[PDB]
RNA sequence: CAUCCGGGUGUUGUCUCCAUAGAAACAGGUAAAGCUGUAUUUUUU
């Protein structure tokens, strides 16, 4: 077994391409790379860029996430 | 209190029902009290793959169907 | 309180007053309460016994109640040569497995089988403690509303394991030509450095109580 | 403790019946139940919202996606309640 | 327990609930954002660990609108209970 | 059809829950615990199983005054005038009761009354067979006895999940009366006894597979169920757990709510004892000895139960019994950490398996059932089955099959891989189990134990019953083996009938005994000797009592009892002959290790071989061994693998088979020989059926010879014996044991905090005969000994048979090398084969024994 | 290294914009303290309506449930 | 089969001690007794 906490640990070690989807929201996605670990889901997240779904690029600076709006991970 | 017993879908492939009727694939690694999922990343619901392996938290899951018997 | 009236027939304790009658009582009825130590000494096996034409060497004997009828006659089945006679084969068994040792057993009570017993019944100041056992190998519901030990539950605990007047603390009354004391004694299979005659005594009484 | 959680898991093994907040109707064997209504089921349909129906193996789902979980006629007689 | 209120004011008076806690003090007209759009402009009377309020002289602003329309309401309010998670931004007009 | 069911459900005690509810939950799979509740002799399984009885209903019929008070115990499940009298539980009659969890999720339980008397272990064997989960229980005080162990041992062969339930707490309490932390110390023991007996898994109160229980007074229960009654107030419900975990083991508690440290300071007295044991000793010491306004006030307070007016005015032990019962409900506790431990249905495949070969199941197309006991519930012969698949209606029309036409069924398949069903059974009417009552039911269902009243006819002992419909389906369908009835019979008895005008009804009622008792092996002789090997004493008497009483009524004559001896060798065979009316065959004593492996695929059975006895691959590759008594048959000549002749065996080995049954000392069974054919000089001239015939006597022949040749000796069987003396009568037992020809001290085992000296031993089944008894006389009503088999544990009688000379006296016992001959002898009379009240033993063939061997 | 809660922490007197849930509106304005909830009060805080200045509310109090993001 | 020697259970009546109203609650007050109770993913922030 790998725990959820677990992984995100491994992600914040590796420092590599994170894609993150927002919650109720589906038009809207977040592509960065994770910095940051809280007791819950929030993670602060540096380098991120938000995108437009393809139902391209736009610009976005350094940003924290909260915990309570994320859906998807991936690194 | 309870972990969520989902020990017979362990290494299984599920198809994750999310929130906003949208879709996940694929094959599950681990999971916690919460229902936070770990499982090696596949296609969203014509279809296309993104990640390798990917973590879903709880609150967007509206179910994780069983591809696999 | 402590009974009915002055009827006197029937009685209701406490339990202090009732250990004291048990420990006065314990030299003239110390009938050993070991239900197993009655084992071929039951009413019922006494019983057993009398339509058996059967003895324990403790035990009474009896006009044989039925025909003493042999002539069996030496068949295939009961010859000499067949059957080996490893076992000696006592009355004691006949008794005590009366279906099986003893062929044709009519009216033939089946009798019991029971348990071991594990007790400390000791006359010292100190309760509650391991005497004579063997050793082991290797917030609270209540904290500090009790000491587990009382003082009365020393004797309680006696009383509890006790024959039958004792363990009850309440009773019905009986007419003291009633509560056979010598009883107790004269089924307390006794045999061993006694004297003959008191042996026959012995099992005089319980020929008369068995019958 | 959560009184429709323990009639919930009576039912258990139970034929139930099962709609979501979408409104997705699901009916079959109910597998297994926690604290939190995190139900199984075997052998189970799936009714759209919309209309269509699709049948399935093992359905997992999240009792906080769970509206209201149909029981049948049985268990009305006994035994959990008193 | 005690204690634990005692914790949870000193948060209030040093982090974010302190702008709200002063408000109170002073009892200044202030307007608060909502969900449902209701600009709720009102007098703070109580206060507590999930900012619900106790609110005076209370006016509402909303629109009325079945499009296509532009209509602008309020209504005034003697005394007003209102419930923390309707709530996005409170602010104090000076 | 409806009325009939009306009348029968009037019949009977109505329940506390709704008996309709509970037919409805069986019809549903995973709600139905079969549960065998087995122990050891006098655990008070029996007990417990009443007190659930009493919980489930309302009122009890023959529930008295006396009982209800708590003086005398109330089985609910004895039943027979037999076992109501005898003191034991003597039979298999269990009970199906909805219960409620910690947590009241409803389960459906098929409860099965085992015996702990050894000699009823076919009872036990039966209720395992049956049952997937297994209560074992255990006196406290006599500790995990070796027969607690043995049990165990055979409960992980089945297999089944094993809850502990550690009864007579009581016992420790008042009787040894120990201080608490000394009882505390005991049950951990014991514990590690019982995890030592276990391979796999661990036990413990944490992870609810003990249950702590007391039936006497009348209370079981879990930590966790004592959690749920009387730690919830006090604590939240997020760290309920974790205070459960910390309950058992080497932990402490020093004041903190709610903290609790592992160790340590000042004061002992662990968190068990503390939040457990401790709590129970005060009860049991305000129950007796406290003034009762206190005791009253107190249990207002600490536990909130109320103590009503007239249970006030109780004597002490029956007032201590509702005191418990009050503290600690209806046992629901119990019932939880069954579930607990019943996994369930990962082992279900596992254990089906066991019983019926590997393979895959068939829901829909066909049901299949194990007819498991058949029995005498209600007068009439029911059928105890568990319906393992499919869902068996009232009045359905069902195959049959007794597990002794299994192996040959499963051989015909295999041989498969024109319809023909054997025998038949119209199913009169079914029901539910028990205690005094069945209470029928028109569907059977895939899981649950059933009382079938048709079912009989074509059956004895065990059975497959089953409804396919394809030949698809029979061909997926397995049987059921035959229960292993761990102990196996040894201990003999030949009837007669005293007026045999009644013979037929003699045999009638034998047949009854044989299906009802399913441990008797009923060998109907030559010479009109009808024999009834029981496992021992006691379980024959009782037999002699259903038949002789209930199922015959007639005056029927018993032989002095026997045991069954068997032929065995001590040297290897030294020439090989054949014989002509022409086969050459020698055998060769097994290694003691081999033979207790076969007590207890060609490459994988030679390297099985070398692993056990250290044999070569040549010999490997020759043996083709049979009937599990055990024999091996190896084909251990030069030029067989050149040789088509040797070659079809199938054939060749019947013969061997016939042998193995009846020897030639005595003709009672062969054992613990690895037979080596020499040579088979078979003609030229074939005439195959011919050939097969003559090999088939030839065979035995050689074998004959073999033996003969080898030294051989009829083997006695031992009964293991355990007897719980108290200490200084040990020297009595040694006393006795000495006077008597064989028997031997093992292991003079001291039991944990008793004054018991479980002192296991061996004794030969025959010097037994009644050996109880005069145990228990001798050692003045302490230490009841127990005889058994289980081991399957034979032995040589000592001495040299084929000995003319012998011994002085006939109607005495004859001393050692002597007996070795006299037995033989006596075995050979009864069986018809000597000719006189003087005779002797000798082999042919031939030539006169080979000149006398040469002079 | 470098968790959230500290980071927040760090940023406390510095500039800050948030996004909210149904009708999302962007905001801009100087921190002025945070708790564990992860409500919000900043000073001069303008309204951007996705990219739009509409107004300067001020001196404001933002509750932690509608919030999206964080950025600079 | 019967004979005594004892026994309960209620049906009653009679003799010696303990009692003791002829009716109270609504509407809620006072006093006591009997049970029920601290927002960050699955319920109410
Ligand atoms: N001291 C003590 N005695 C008990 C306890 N449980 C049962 N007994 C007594 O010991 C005997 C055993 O109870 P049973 O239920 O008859 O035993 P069993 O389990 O039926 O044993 P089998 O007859 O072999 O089935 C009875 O006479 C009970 O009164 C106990 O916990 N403590």
């Amino acid at each position: 077994m790998v725990p959820p906490i677990n992984c995100i640990f491994n992600f914040l070690q590796q420092q590599t391409p994170v894609t993150i989807w927002l919650f109720e929201q589906i038009g809207i996605r977040i592509k960065g790379k994770i910095v940051g670990f809280d007791e819950f889901m929030n993670v602060v997240i540096d380098e991120a860029v938000e995108i437009p779904v393809n139902s391209k690029g736009t610009p976005l600076g350094k940003i924290l996430l909260k915990g309570d709006n994320i859906t998807l991970i991936t690194s | 209190v309870s972990t969520p017993e989902l020990k017979k879908y362990m290494d299984k492939k599920i198809l994750l029902n999310i929130n906003g009727s949208r879709k996940v694939a694929g094959i599950l690694r681990g999971y916690d009290i919460f229902l936070n999922v770990v499982l090696d990343d596949a296609m969203e619901i014509n279809n296309h793959q993104l990640g390798l392996q990917t973590v879903i938290r709880g609150n967007s899951i509206i179910s994780l169907e069983a591809l696999d018997a | 309180k402590k009974v009915n009236g002055t009827s006197y027939k029937k009685w209701s304790f406490d339990l202090p007053e009732m250990s004291n009658l048990y420990r006065l009582s314990t030299p003239l009825r110390d009938e050993v309460t070991d239900k197993n130590y009655y084992y071929l000494f039951d009413k019922k096996s006494f019983f057993n016994g009398k339509a058996l034409n059967n003895a324990i060497p403790g035990g009474p004997k009896f006009e044989p109640l039925y025909p003493r009828e042999e002539e069996e006659d030496y068949n295939e089945f009961n010859s000499i040569d067949r059957v080996i006679f490893r076992v000696p084969i006592r009355s004691e068994y006949k008794v005590a497995f009366p279906h099986l040792y003893n062929s044709r057993p009519r009216s033939v009570r089946i009798p019991w089988y029971n348990n071991p017993v594990s007790c400390i019944i000791q006359n010292d100041e100190e309760y509650d403690t391991p005497a004579l056992f063997f050793d082991p190998s290797l917030a609270p519901l209540l904290a500090e509303e009790e000491e587990l030990i009382l003082p009365n539950t020393k004797d309680a605990m006696s009383l509890y394991h006790s024959p039958f007047p004792f363990n009850r603390t309440k009773g019905k009354m009986v007419r003291a030509q009633d509560v056979a004391l010598a009883k107790k004694w004269f089924l307390q299979h006794p045999d061993e450095e006694y004297p003959v005659k008191v042996k026959v005594s012995y099992q005089k009484l319980l020929k008369n109580y068995v019958l | 403790n959560g009184i429709p959680v323990k009639l919930l898991n009576e039912a258990q093994g139970h034929i139930v019946s099962l709609e979501l907040t979408t409104g997705a109707t699901y009916r079959g064997k109910l597998v297994e139940s926690e604290d939190s209504m995190n139900v199984q089921l075997r052998d189970v349909i799936a009714t759209e919202p919309q209309g269509a129906v699709t049948h399935m193996d093992q359905i997992f789902v999240r009792g906080s996606q769970i509206k209201f979980i149909v029981v049948p006629d049985l268990l009305k007689n006994a035994p959990l309640f008193k | 327990r005690a204690e634990l209120e005692e914790l949870e004011e000193f948060e209030f008076k040093h982090g974010p609930m302190s702008l709200i806690n002063d408000a109170m003090v002073t009892r200044t007209p202030v307007i608060i954002s909502l969900r449902n759009n209701h600009k709720i402009i009102a007098r703070v009377k109580a206060f507590d660990r999930h900012c619900n309020m106790v609110l005076e002289n209370v006016k509402e602003l909303w629109t009325e609108k079945k499009g296509k329309n532009v209509i602008n309401r309020e209504r005034f309010i003697s005394k007003l209970f209102l419930r923390g998670d309707s709530v996005i931004v409170v602010l104090k007009t000076p | 059809e409806h009325t009939i069911f009306t009348q029968l459900k009037k019949n009977i005690p109505k329940t506390r829950y709704n008996r309709d509810y509970m037919l409805s939950m069986a019809n549903i799979p995973e709600r139905i615990i079969n549960v065998g509740v087995i122990g050891p002799l006098h655990s008070g399984k029996t007990s417990l199983m009443d007190l659930l009885v009493i919980d489930s209903h309302k009122r009890i019929p023959d529930m008295s005054k006396n009982v209800e008070l708590g003086w005398k115990p109330l089985r609910y499940l004895d039943n027979l005038k037999q076992e109501i009298d005898r003191g034991l539980s003597i039979k298999l009659n269990g009970s199906t009761l909805l219960c409620t969890d910690l947590e009241s999720k409803s389960r459906m339980i098929n409860f099965l009354d085992a015996p702990g008397h050894v000699n009823f272990m076919d009872e036990t064997a039966v209720a395992l067979a049956a049952s997937d989960l297994v209560l074992i229980v255990i006196d406290v005080v006599e500790g995990v006895t070796f027969v607690v162990e043995q049990l165990i041992k055979q409960s992980i062969k089945n297999n089944v999940a094993m809850c502990f339930v550690i009864n007579k707490l009581d016992r420790l309490i008042l009787d040894l009366k120990l201080p608490p932390m000394d009882a505390y110390l005991k049950l951990n023991h014991i514990i590690a006894n019982i995890n030592s007996f276990t391979k796999g898994n661990v036990f413990s109160p944490i992870d609810n597979n003990i249950i702590f229980a007391s039936t006497k007074l009348g209370f079981t229960f879990t930590i966790k169920e004592f959690v749920s009654y009387y730690y919830a107030h006090s604590i939240p419900s997020s760290k309920i757990d974790d205070f459960t975990t910390r309950l058992w083991g080497s932990v402490y508690y020093h004041k903190g709510n709610f903290r609790t440290k592992p160790f340590e300071n000042v004061e002992k007295y662990p968190t068990f004892v503390e939040f457990i044991l401790i709590p129970l000793y005060k009860i049991f010491s305000y129950a007796l000895s406290m003034e009762k306004d206190k005791l009253k006030n107190l249990l207002r307070s600490n536990f909130r139960v109320n103590l009503s007016q007239e249970a006030l005015q109780y004597d002490p032990q029956p007032f201590l019994k509702h005191v418990l019962q009050l503290i600690f409900r209806q046992q629901t506790g119990l019932v939880d950490a069954i579930t607990r431990c019943y996994q369930p249905f990962e082992l279900f495949d596992n254990k089906t398996a066991h019983l019926s070969i590997p393979g895959k199941s068939t829901p829909e197309g066909t049901l299949w059932a194990h007819v498991l006991k058949t029995v005498d519930y209600g007068g009439a012969e029911w059928s105890l089955v568990r319906i393992y698949s499919g869902l068996l209606k009232r009045g359905d029309t069902v195959r049959i099959l007794d597990t002794s036409q299994s192996e040959s069924r499963q051989k015909r398949q295999l041989h498969d891989i024109s319809k023909t069903e054997t025998p038949s059974c119209e199913v009169e009417e079914i029901g539910l189990l028990g205690g005094r009552y069945v209470y029928p039911v028109h569907e059977a269902h895939k899981g649950q134990i059933v009382l079938i009243k048709g079912i009989s006819s074509a059956y004895i002992k065990s059975a497959t019953l089953y409804s396919v419909k394809s030949k698809e389906d029979m061909k997926q369908l397995k049987f059921f083996k035959p229960l292993d009835y761990i102990t196996e019979a040894v201990f003999k008895i030949v009837l007669q009938p005293l007026l045999p005008r009644e013979l037929p009804k003699l045999l009638d009622a034998l047949n009854k005994i044989s299906k009802y008792y399913p441990g008797v092996i009923i060998k109907v002789e030559e010479s009109g000797e009808h024999v009834i090997l029981g496992n021992g004493e006691l379980y024959m008497d009782c037999l002699l009592y259903d038949l002789r009483a209930s199922y015959a009524k007639i005056e029927i004559k018993i032989s002095d009892p026997l045991t069954v001896f068997s032929e065995s060798c001590s040297n290897e065979s030294f020439a090989s002959i054949p014989v002509s009316n022409s086969i050459s065959v020698a055998a060769e004593p097994m290694d003691s290790k081999m033979i207790q492996d076969l007590s207890r695929p060609r490459k994988l059975s030679k390297i099985l071989r070398t692993e056990y006895g250290w044999d070569s691959l040549a010999s490997r590759n020759v043996w083709s061994f049979y009937n599990g008594n055990v024999l091996i048959n190896d084909t251990l000549p030069d030029e067989i693998s050149p040789e088509l002749l040797s070659k079809y065996k199938e054939q060749i080995i019947q013969g061997f088979y016939w042998a193995v049954k009846e020897g030639p000392l005595a003709e009672e069974p062969i054992y613990g020989v690895q037979y080596k054919l020499l040579s088979i000089s078979v003609p030229s001239d074939v005439n195959i059926d011919v050939m097969k015939s003559q090999i088939i006597p030839l065979m035995k022949k050689a074998c004959y010879v073999g033996l003969l040749t080898a030294i051989p000796i009829l083997l006695e069987p031992i009964y293991e014996v355990d007897i719980t003396v108290h200490a200084p009568l040990l020297p009595i037992v040694e006393e006795l044991m000495k006077k008597r020809r064989g028997s031997r001290i093992y292991k003079t085992i001291k039991v944990a905090g008793t004054p018991l000296l479980e002192v296991r031993g061996q004794v030969p089944v025959i010097e037994s005969a009644g050996f109880e008894t005069d145990l228990r006389l001798s050692t003045n009503g302490l230490g009841m000994c127990q005889l058994y088999f289980w081991h399957k544990i034979w032995r040589k009688v000592p001495g040299d048979v084929l000995d003319k000379d012998a011994f002085i006296p006939k109607l005495k016992p004859a001393p050692i090398n002597s007996l070795s001959r006299d037995f033989v002898m006596k075995t050979r009379r009864r069986k018809g084969i000597s000719t006189g009240g003087f005779m002797s033993n000798d082999g042919p063939t031939l030539e006169k024994y080979i000149s006398a061997e040469l002079y | 290294p470098v968790n959230p809660k500290p980071f927040l922490k760090g940023l406390v007197n510095h500039r800050v914009g948030v996004k909210l849930k149904f009708n999302s509106t962007e905001y801009r304005g100087t921190l002025v303290s945070t708790d564990n909830y992860f409500n919000l009060q900043l000073n001069e805080a303008e309204e951007f309506v996705a990219g739009v200045s509409h107004g300067t509310l001020g001196e404001i109090f933002i509750r932690c449930n509608n919030v999206l993001y964080i950025r600079e």
